[PDB]
């Protein structure tokens, strides 16, 4: 990407401009040095003081710049060079309306976000949808992740249940009402999820102990993620979850990183930050 | 009406802010054709409209409230406390609702069973 | 030619620097002892003031090519989150122009609506 | 002979035992004593309770009890560690949640004592409640009675602004750590230094001048922060604080109102606005210099500074036609693409000087790095009021808006160039 | 994601108050003690084929960095019925614990009659691909046998990508064993 | 400018802050999370203060129009029962379609 | 680099014209550059209390001397009416244990009040070296209280 | 609408009576099994209820007191209010209460009158507000505060009749009455 080179970029130019301020601060507090006040020693402690404090700023700014000068780094381009479009008004409206559209993308997306975190609805009151639509967004989200084959199946009809793993560590079943999450079965990778024939046992255990709590948690997580009003985004969000799952046995735990509280490692990846600490540790 | 005045009056404030919620959401997911999609301006201008009503709509009922037909409010403090018709249709409510809810179990028990077959041997 | 004028620049600038507080450091000594007298100094003065603009110049001169540099990434960078027929090209940005005006233009209806 | 260990994770160093041992003449009804215990594999004591006023009611009580009234006895313990006196656990009111009334604040460095007494002054008391669904997360809710300032929100008024804290800590570090009330005292000090700038703004209120009274009203300012607006008609606003993480204040600019521009203006000058509201902390001082600087650089931000590719012999150079590089408080700089950078000062209540940058101010005969003069500018500049440049030419403030507005060509082609543009180029 | 290693006597006290050293720790730390575990092999002229407890259905065959087949039960008798041995058997036996998901063997390995040493094997149940999970093998044997060590032995079967079935676990077990009859 | 007017000016400034006519200049991010912070808590906070202007005043019209209340109550029931009944009848003529078809397979 | 301007301005900070050698060499470049340039801590706990510890101060003495002296009589509902408490404050508290007036001649008669004498006097000795006038008079209740038993 | 022979599951979600949208904590997912209920609870809680209905019954009560006290925190944050928040377990060990305990809050105003809501299973909810000193004429001012800036401190407490106040429900009451201490724009 050229985000981290934009960036670099950015902070040199704050950094050019510390380093200005910097020498003007020397310069200038040293045009009325020692001011007058309070003691004779006071004096000359309070002024070698801020004397030194300038000058080791003056150091930071300049060390901190050739920091950056180690870590150095279309079309519209062309439209500038066209001997047609430079004499109209033209691309300075077309870079207006880049920069602009760029200022409603950050602007609305802040709006929206703290919207909605503080919403007042408090009402509701003063559904079935197309299985393909559901096969669609269970394909969308499956394409969404690297490593997550999600393979919708449909024992029971319109029931639509799943069947999520990744990669050596806990592969799940789920069974959704439709787009609307209800029950989680998270499995090991070793374990016999499909019956007799390959009906994808919604209803078994998970023999080991670990991902029976994993279940435990996925439910909750379940639970939490509800958000009503078009739960399109629901599922996105609880297969984030899920995928944050992965590192789940080798990753320690944010309080005491024994990486094994009561021989469970953790297991409960907040909704939020989604890295650690382990049930018992958090209720 | 007029407390069903103060009550619409309270849930459209809701809807304002609901209403803006939502074309913030509009204005984020815009795309800057690269396309000619066209349907987002269409959402972004109808949905602009029904604020423009829903703010004289908000008018309307704060002036009829504030109207104060003929009302000498006592100040909240002493109102905190440190009509058969009424009764009548609460009363075939609740009758109603019984039998709704006989429906319910019955339904639950058919699903129930329809389930422990089918899931047996099918 | 960012990266190259940016590394041609910096140790240039630490040089000024270093100079101009040579020189500060050699005019306030010249200067306190002829205001307590005790001595003189016979040789040049190296004038201070002109370092300082020398180093303040300096400075400028960086910040134009790093703010050139910025300003022409985030251009292109910018530039490509929009884009893959020259004419065609020219088309795609009328297009471009017109929705953004659109939108603005709607916006604008409706806050003077109030 | 029958223990029943309970460990409330809360705060694991705790323990809750019990014991069931029997019942004498009883064969059926059993016994049951609990004991409150604390572990650093080692032990530390036990203490027996005796309150005798299917489900073990009494217990699940105790458990509780010890539940809630544990993080207070932790931050009591580390409260004390440090000098700050605080009152007792304090069941606050209905016996319903305990507190800590921090009695006095410890004096905090650098307050003019002036201020200190009126902070001492001003607070009533600050309190520490336990306001979380972990039970992890503290709030001090402290009230302020004379208050200097009154922001239009309408909520301010009254004579009491309380100011809400929230704190909690990385679940990593105690429930109620040193790092509490570290954090704690560094949002006092927050506080205080702003309460200073803030009381110099108040006895300054009276006899302002007449023009920043009318451009730019106080917006908000809680206790933590304080929100001014600009004028016409609070178009912008500045925010004042403290950020005890690099010790020095930080002014954020932002954007309110309809009829300012799309950003502040004020904002290419930032960063040089810092460094001078750090130097010298009056907020009268800072008004003053952004009622000057504010049509300056409402005219100067409303210039093209847009990359074009082809100006120079090599078609491949990008060459930015105009840059605003502002020189550190007031002074900014104009400059083509490189050749020329004329400077623009600000100044006293109309005028704003134009010098020609490039004459290096000490000397007449150099050119200061690299950028040559722009022949002939202090005509052109005159008639909008050798090395005849670099003298000062003074205009009206107005004149310079004419100078950078886009405007006609004197089919024109219809390009909206800037009167200074054109001249220059 | 099984790991075995071999635990000197550290005499100290015998081999057998050796183990109950490890028995007394292991029920101290809580874990409940499930039915005993029996592992013995022989060799072949070289192949190796050895019988397990935790699979008693299946009789695993191993050449020494080579295949590994898993069989039958009935692949004794294709050995016996092929004689176209050398009564260098080893036979561990000993008690299965069960911590929460993990479960931890230690035996008093015997040829003939005297015991030459003690082994214990430890899996932690739910696993996969051991790279990502012998952290916490380490994390565990740290408090169980590390006073001694652990030392990290699935580079037997670290090397790979990623895979992991039973033979491997057996292939260790046959590594130990040529370790325990060489010395004394 | 009793409320309304408060929270219609609030809301104009919380939008008109990007879109208002002019040249824009980089746009630094900075800038704009501070402006729609503060644009957008003030909007949140007329908002608080309409709700609770019409709360109060529903609340002086329970302690003195009990009337009033009491026909709210009644004019909410039975838009309730027209919703009950509305909705067992969809439910009934969906039990009769389902029922002719299932005893149909069984006559098949 | 600093080290010459650092010895330099180190080597004169004595001397009486130091302020105007420090203006003579940099001022006329500087601006040629940039251009011209009742303790009231008592009321507080008074203040926040319960209501059922009315306060008042001790119509004996003049409290306007470095210690306000307090008298303090219980009041709420579920107790049982006792003797009122005399407090007096070390004026320089906090960091100073408000006293207690000790006296028989208020409890000495009935059991009532010698068992309240007894566990105030032991709950207060174990108060430790920081008390609040809030945890004498929360003492004060616990002691009531635990004597009702 | 998924139930395997062996094993069934439910979800049953608390709420307030009209306050839906905005409030909802509380909510579970037994798991019906054959002899022994599980229980999976939002906040992340995993109990294993007996075969019982006393048990489910106490459970169900429990949540619903649970309930009342996070609701009154939903909706002081809904629009209004800063929250000097609860214990969901602990109160203040105020009193013993049979079925398991009772979550207390208190949320203060913009500017002033705190209001403080106790409720326990099967010991009645109990909601009292505090009050500046200004508010209150029967608490005996006191000699020793003399001063002035002092008194619009919060004061005392009041408890508040909840059976009479006005409302449907208990949050609808509720929030009558955080509206009705509010600055009092009539």
């Amino acid at each position: 990407n050229v985000s981290v080179n934009l960036e670099a970029f950015s902070q040199a130019i704050s950094a050019i401009q510390a380093l200005r301020s910097s020498v003007s601060r020397v310069f200038d507090c040293l045009k009325d040095g020692m001011r007058n006040k309070e003691t004779l020693e006071g004096r000359e402690k309070a002024f070698i003081a801020h004397f030194q404090d300038n000058l080791h700023s003056v150091n930071r700014d300049l060390n901190e710049l050739e920091r950056l000068s180690n870590l150095v780094g279309h079309n519209s381009g062309l439209l500038s060079l066209d001997p047609v479009q430079d004499k109209t008004p033209l691309y300075s409206q077309l870079l207006q309306a880049y920069k602009w559209s760029n200022k409603l993308q950050y602007h609305a997306g802040l709006a929206s976000g703290l919207l909605n975190q503080q919403s007042l609805k408090r009402s509701a009151n003063q559904l079935v949808l197309p299985p393909q639509y559901v096969d669609d967004v269970i394909s969308r989200i499956d394409r969404m992740f690297p490593e997550m084959s999600i393979h919708l199946s449909r024992p029971n009809g319109t029931s639509a249940m799943l069947l999520v793993t990744l990669g050596k560590v806990l592969k799940v079943i789920v069974v959704m009402r439709s787009l609307f999450i209800d029950r989680t079965i998270v499995k090991g990778y070793n374990e016999n999820v499909y019956t007799e024939d390959g009906k994808l046992d919604i209803w078994s255990k998970s023999n080991y102990q670990v991902f029976q709590k994993v279940t435990d948690h996925a439910t909750t997580a379940l639970l939490h993620y509800q958000l009503p009003q078009m739960p399109d985004v629901v599922v996105r969000s609880f297969m984030t979850w899920l995928r944050s799952y992965i590192k789940l046995f080798q990753a320690p735990c944010q309080r005491c990183g024994k990486f094994l509280q009561d021989g469970l490692p953790p297991t409960w990846r907040d909704f939020r930050t989604l890295e650690a600490f382990h049930d018992t540790c958090r209720q | 009406n007029t407390a069903s005045l103060c009550r619409i009056g309270q849930e459209t404030v809701q809807d304002i802010v609901y209403r803006t919620m939502e074309i913030f959401q509009l204005l984020r997911n815009m795309q800057l054709p690269n396309g000619t999609y066209q349907d987002r301006l269409t959402k972004l201008q109808d949905n602009l409209r029904q604020l423009s009503v829903l703010f004289r709509k908000l008018r309307l009922v704060y002036d009829k409230c504030n109207e104060n037909c003929g009302g000498m409010d006592p100040i909240p403090v002493e109102q905190l406390i440190p009509r058969r018709e009424i009764a009548e249709v609460n009363k075939k409510l609740k009758q109603k609702n019984q039998q709704l809810k006989q429906i319910m179990d019955q339904l639950r028990n058919l699903i129930w069973d329809i389930n422990a077959m089918l899931a047996m041997r099918n | 030619d960012p990266v190259q004028r940016y590394k041609m620049l910096i140790p240039q600038l630490k040089e000024s620097l270093q100079t101009l507080m040579k020189v500060a450091a050699q005019n306030l000594i010249q200067n306190t002892n002829i205001d307590n007298g005790q001595k003189s100094s016979d040789g040049p003065i190296q004038r201070f003031d002109k370092c300082l603009e020398e180093f303040y110049a300096l400075c400028d001169q960086l910040e134009l090519c790093l703010r050139l540099a910025h300003e022409c990434l985030s251009q292109s960078c910018d530039s490509a989150k929009h884009s893959p027929p020259y004419p065609q090209y020219l088309a795609v940005i009328k297009a471009q122009i017109s929705c953004a005006k659109d939108i603005h233009t709607a916006l604008l209806d409706c806050a003077n609506k109030v | 002979k029958n223990k029943l260990f309970i460990k409330l994770t809360r705060l694991p160093q705790y323990y809750i035992v019990v014991e069931m041992l029997e019942v004498p003449n009883k064969p059926t009804q059993l016994s049951y004593k609990y004991y409150f215990m604390s572990v650093n594999q080692t032990r530390t004591n036990a203490k027996r309770k005796l309150s005798d006023d299917a489900f073990n009611k009494v217990l699940a009580h105790f458990v509780a009890m010890c539940d809630t009234n544990m993080p207070f006895v932790g931050l009591r313990l580390e409260l004390s560690n440090l000098e700050i006196p605080h009152q007792g656990v304090q069941v606050e009111g209905d016996g319903f949640s305990h507190a800590i009334r921090l009695l006095k604040i410890p004096p905090c460095k650098g307050i003019t004592e002036e201020t200190q007494k009126a902070l001492d002054r001003s607070l009533l008391d600050c309190t520490f409640r336990l306001q979380g669904r972990n039970n992890r997360t503290w709030v001090a809710e402290l009230v302020f009675a004379n208050c200097p300032l009154n922001g239009t929100s309408t909520r301010e008024q009254g004579p009491s602004r309380h100011v809400y804290l929230t704190y909690e800590n990385l679940l990593s570090e105690p429930v109620g750590g040193r790092k509490v009330v570290e954090m704690f005292l560094n949002d006092w000090n927050s506080i205080a230094r702003l309460y200073e700038c803030v009381l110099e703004f108040a006895r300054s209120l009276p006899d302002i001048p007449a023009h920043l009274n009318i451009f730019s009203e106080v917006r908000v300012y809680n206790y933590r922060k304080l929100i001014l607006c600009y004028g016409t008609t609070k178009g912008s606003s500045i925010s004042i604080q403290w950020n005890s993480i690099h010790q020095k204040f930080h002014i954020s600019l932002g954007t309110v109102g309809p009829n300012s521009g799309c950003s502040n203006c004020h904002n290419t000058i930032l960063h040089q606005l810092q460094e001078m509201f750090n130097k010298t902390p009056n907020v009268v001082q800072l008004l003053q210099v952004l009622f000057d600087t504010q049509a300056p650089l409402n005219a100067i931000n409303k210039l093209p500074t847009v990359p074009m590719l082809g100006l120079t012999q090599r078609t491949n150079t990008a060459y930015q036609c105009f840059s605003i590089l502002p020189q550190s408080s007031t002074h900014i700089r104009l400059a083509f693409r490189n050749m020329y950078c004329i400077d623009i000062y600000c100044r006293s209540r109309g005028v704003v000087a134009i010098r020609d940058g490039a004459y290096s101010l000490f000397d007449n005969s150099k050119l200061v790095e690299g950028f040559y003069p722009a022949p002939g500018l202090k005509t052109f500049l005159n008639m909008f009021v050798s090395w005849a440049a670099s003298i000062p030419t003074i205009l009206t403030h107005s004149a310079l808006n004419i100078l950078l507005l886009p405007s006609p060509t004197p089919l024109a082609g219809s390009y909206l160039c800037s009167p200074l543009e054109r001249f220059l180029g | 994601v099984t790991c075995v290693s071999q635990m000197p006597v550290a005499e100290g006290k015998s081999v057998q108050q050796t183990v109950e050293l490890l028995t007394r720790k292991l029920e101290m730390l809580g874990a409940e003690k499930q039915g005993t575990f029996c592992v013995d092999c022989e060799t072949y002229h070289l192949m190796y084929v050895m019988h397990n407890s935790e699979y008693p259905l299946s009789c695993f065959a191993l050449f020494e960095n080579g295949p590994c087949l898993i069989a039958d039960t009935n692949f004794d008798v294709l050995m016996v019925k092929l004689k176209g041995a050398k009564a260098s058997k080893i036979e561990t036996r000993g008690t299965r614990y069960q911590y929460c998901d993990f479960l931890v063997k230690v035996g008093t390995v015997t040829m003939g009659p005297s015991a030459r040493g003690i082994s214990v094997e430890v899996e932690y149940g739910p696993c996969v691909v051991a790279s990502d999970c012998w952290s916490l093998l380490l994390e565990f044997l740290q408090s169980f046998l590390g006073s001694h060590t652990p030392g990290a032995p699935a580079v037997f079967g670290n090397r790979h990508d990623a895979v992991y079935g039973p033979a491997d676990t057996m292939v260790q077990y046959m590594e130990l064993f040529n370790k325990i009859r060489k010395q004394q | 400018s009793t409320l309304v007017d408060e929270l219609e000016s609030s809301f104009e400034a919380c939008f008109a802050s990007l879109v208002s006519q002019d040249y824009v200049n980089g746009t630094d991010q900075e800038e704009i999370r501070t402006g729609v912070d503060q644009c957008i808590q003030k909007f949140l906070d007329i908002a608080r203060q309409t709700e609770c202007f019409f709360l109060q005043k529903r609340l002086q019209l329970s302690v003195q129009k009990p009337e009033q209340v009491i026909k709210e109550d009644v004019s909410e029931l039975r838009n309730e029962l027209q919703r009950k009944d509305a909705l067992v009848q969809k439910h009934l003529t969906k039990l009769r379609h389902w029922q002719q078809v299932l005893e149909d397979i069984n006559v098949q | 680099l600093c080290q010459p301007l650092l010895d330099a301005v180190l080597a004169n900070i004595r001397s009486p014209v130091f302020n105007h050698s420090l203006y003579r060499t940099f001022v006329p470049a500087m601006t040629a550059i940039h251009g011209p340039p009742i303790p009231s801590v008592l009321q507080g706990e008074v203040a926040r209390l319960d209501p059922k510890f009315l306060v008042n101060l001790d119509p004996s003495h003049c409290s306007n001397n470095g210690t306000v002296h307090l008298i303090c009589k219980l009041d709420d509902k579920d107790l049982p009416s006792v003797p009122p408490l005399e407090l007096s404050v070390p004026a320089d508290y906090p960091a100073q244990s408000p006293l207690w007036i000790d006296r028989q001649w208020q409890y000495d008669a009935n059991p009532f009040l010698q068992s309240v004498h007894r566990c105030m006097t032991s709950r207060l000795l174990q108060l430790p070296d920081k008390h609040s006038v809030t945890a004498l008079l929360n003492t004060w209740a616990q002691s009531v209280h635990q004597a009702c038993l | 609408n998924i139930n395997d022979v062996y094993e069934s599951s439910v979800k049953v979600l608390i709420t307030s009576q009209g306050y839906e949208q905005i409030c909802k904590s509380i909510q579970l997912q037994l798991n019906i099994g054959v002899e022994q209920i599980r229980v999976v609870h939002r906040d992340g809680r995993v109990i294993t209820l007996s075969y019982q209905e006393q048990e489910l019954q106490d459970f169900l009560l429990s949540q619903m007191s649970q309930h009342q006290v996070h609701a009154v925190q939903q909706l002081a944050k809904v629009m209004g209010w800063q929250v000097l928040s609860f214990s969901n377990h602990v109160g203040l060990g105020p009193i013993e209460s049979i079925g398991n305990a009772s979550a207390i809050t208190v949320a203060s105003p913009s500017g002033d009158y705190a209001i403080s809501v106790r409720n326990g299973p099967e010991s009645g909810s109990k909601i009292m507000v505090q009050f500046p000193r200004n508010q209150c004429k029967d608490l005996p001012k006191s000699d020793v505060l003399q001063d002035n800036k002092w008194s619009h401190l919060r004061g005392p407490f009041k408890e508040v009749q909840w059976n009479k106040m006005e409302g449907r429900n208990f949050v609808y009451k509720m929030e009558l009455l955080m509206s009705a201490l509010s600055p009092c724009l009539l």
